[PDB]
């Protein structure tokens, strides 16, 4: 049992540069490699660089040389990947991960990662609105409501139904990131339609970095 | 000895199987950590580190100056996180040859903020003959060997001065 | 540097089917190879290391094999909390690489999409922007092509479109094609129509609504 | 010890080889013994002889 401490997730403008931590917890120092995979949304892996406590030296993946800079504190066991002239390319989860040997071994443990977010935009919370069911009532059938949380930012918002009463048949999306550089994201629930009169659908949504907490009660139609 | 030339013998990239490439704060070079560069620090790649060979049959027309090296940890936890095991050799054997150094992991006084070290060692191979080096922990390697070019009565002057 | 190059590029199986990806090399890299599991919204997770041996606490089902340049690995009986993408890493040359990962999916019959189609709501509609949204709940298999009528005027790009992970429970996909008007241009037209193309569909559908009238 | 006696000093060690494993572990506990001793120049480790002599 050896365990891992990285920093917090990070909203950086352009061309400026981030610096992440790891600390590396349970074992000595010298016995410790740490290294850096980042990984972009959507896309898969790939190695940033490293350090090898044992050499003190650091190693670096040639795509990034310049940018990337790696050093050590032994007093805390704390490595640090430093990335400057930030563009939104990098923008990607950055894991810290603990390997083995000068030639980088295999990768255990693999810390939760740290969000990079490279953005001018700014940092505004969710407008949620009502996606609201239909005139529809095709009864004996069922029926779709739902939930636009648009334009916020940065991520991560979380979304529930009913304070986590209605679990079953709800459908939280991937967010996407629009033209504006903001995210949003729609919830789903298909739900019986005789149900329509009798059940107060609300959903609950919830942007920590603007600390915006919503509760919007979604109704049908009328018409 | 009037002058030597040096010969790639056992080139660092053979050594498919170790890291090759070392170093410390104490070798620095441009800030950064290096080594002697006539000599590989052979470590471990990744858990394991399996026998170290090595071999060479002086064929390059004269005697032959090889340089070699043990090395001396620390601690227990140096020696593993180096060579995996505890408990290791390192022999080099020619024909005049046959000596198996084992490694002295213990504690001592900082020079260069290292309290461990490294045994050099040295022979020369006769022409024709044939180096051998094996071990499962600790060697350090030579890349090279020198080549005795040319032979005569010199001398080493002990002067603390330079040349006009 | 080099490519570790990781076929199929996607696997749809059963469960209890036993399951082999294979990963190969641009070069020689022995027994230098290590092989990932990253379950979705999770941390990637070791394991297999130098090719052949398995981490301690994975369960039996996962083996490793290889030895030069072509490697395997085989889950022997899939099981449902295997569905992940799996990732092989080379050390021995240093740029240190990945593959480029393999998708873990369950095989399920196909299915219809129950397609619903939502008109932007009036307070969005207060502030200038009016999105118009498109469900497909619930259809497997995820190749699904969505296409936005305004006015039987094809779109273009403007649509911008998610996928939800496959379920737990009946293995199968949910999509959301979004429209984005400006205000304007959404009260100036009225026909907005969504068309859902599938496979258990045997003709395109279709769901529509006409600006103001229900 | 540190030499903070002005001068050079000679220094004498010792190092017990035993007669046989029990007088050993009725000395030293264990088996397998090292004695080491260190300095700038200096760096030996004797492992100790278990014997039977003269
Ligand atoms: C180290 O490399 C040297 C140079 O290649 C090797 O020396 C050569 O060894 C061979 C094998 O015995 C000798 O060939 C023999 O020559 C004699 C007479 O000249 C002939 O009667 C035999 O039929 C045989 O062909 C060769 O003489 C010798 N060359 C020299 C420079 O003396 C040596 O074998 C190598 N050592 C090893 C085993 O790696």
């Amino acid at each position: 049992e050896v365990q891992l401490v990285e920093s917090g997730a990070e909203v950086k403008k352009p061309g400026s540069s981030v610096k992440v931590s790891c600390k590396a917890s349970g074992g000595t120092f010298i016995t410790h490699v740490f290294t850096w995979v980042r990984q972009a949304p959507g896309q898969g892996l790939e190695w940033v660089g490293g350090f090898i406590a044992i050499f003190g030296t650091s190693n670096y993946a040639q795509k990034f040389q310049g940018r990337v800079t790696i050093t050590a504190d032994e007093s805390t066991s704390t490595a640090y990947m430093e990335l400057t002239s930030l563009t939104s390319e990098d923008t990607a989860v950055y894991y810290c991960a603990r390997g083995i040997s000068g030639s980088y071994g295999w990768f255990d443990p693999w810390g939760q990662g740290t969000l990079v977010t490279v953005s001018s935009a700014s940092t505004k919370g969710p407008s949620v609105f009502p996606l609201a069911p239909s005139s529809k009532s095709t009864s004996g059938g069922t029926a779709a409501l739902g939930c636009l949380v648009k334009d916020y930012f940065p991520e991560p918002v979380t979304v529930s139904w009913n304070s986590g009463a209605l679990t079953s048949g709800v459908h939280t999306f991937p967010a996407v990131l629009q033209s504006s550089g903001l995210y949003s994201l729609s919830s789903v629930v298909t739900v019986p339609s005789s149900s329509l009169g009798t059940q107060t659908y609300i959903c609950n949504v919830n942007h920590k970095p603007s600390n915006t907490k919503v509760d919007k009660r979604v109704e049908p139609k009328s018409c | 000895v009037k002058h030597f030339e040096k010969v790639k013998i056992l080139p660092k990239d053979r050594w498919t199987q170790h890291t090759t490439t070392g170093g410390s704060r104490a070798c620095a070079v441009s800030g950064n950590p290096s080594f002697f560069r006539n000599m590989v620090w052979l470590t471990k790649k990744g858990s394991d580190y399996p026998v170290a060979k090595g071999s060479y049959n002086n064929t390059s027309g004269e005697q032959m100056l090889i340089i070699w090296g043990v090395h001396h940890p620390n601690d227990e936890t140096e020696q593993r996180t180096l060579y995996q095991n505890v408990g290791t050799y390192v022999s080099v054997g020619t024909s005049t040859l046959n000596k198996r150094s084992t490694p002295e992991i213990a504690t001592r006084p900082k020079v260069n903020g290292l309290g461990s070290r490294m045994e050099f060692s040295w022979t020369l191979l006769d022409m024709w003959d044939t180096i051998n080096f094996e071990s499962t922990g600790n060697l350090i390697a030579p890349e090279y060997g020198f080549k005795i070019s040319k032979r005569g009565s010199s001398g080493i002057m002990k002067t603390e001065g330079t040349l006009e | 540097d080099i490519q570790l190059t990781q076929s199929p590029s996607s696997l749809s199986a059963s469960v209890g089917d036993r399951v082999t990806i294979t990963c190969q090399a641009s070069q020689d890299i022995r027994k230098y190879l290590n092989w990932y599991q990253q379950k979705p919204g999770k941390a990637p997770n070791l394991l297999i290391y130098d090719a052949s041996n398995v981490k301690t606490g994975v369960p039996s089902r996962f083996r490793g094999s290889g030895s030069g340049t072509d490697f395997t690995f085989t889950i022997s009986s899939l099981q449902p909390e295997d569905i992940a993408t799996y990732y092989c890493q080379q050390y021995d040359n240093l740029p240190i690489t990945f593959g480029q990962g393999t998708r873990l999916e369950i095989k399920r019959t196909v299915a219809a999409p129950s397609v619903f189609i939502f008109p932007p709501s009036d307070e969005q509609l207060k502030s200038g922007t009016a999105s118009v949204v498109c469900l497909l709940n619930n259809f497997y298999p995820r190749e699904a092509k969505v296409q936005w009528k305004v006015d039987n005027a094809l779109q273009s790009g403007n649509s911008q479109e998610s996928v939800t992970e496959q379920d737990s429970k009946d293995s199968t996909y949910s999509l959301s094609s979004t429209l984005t008007l400006s205000k304007a241009d959404y009260e100036k037209h009225k026909v907005y129509a969504c068309e859902v193309t599938h496979q258990g569909l045997s003709s395109p559908v279709t769901k529509s609504f006409n600006r103001g009238e229900c």
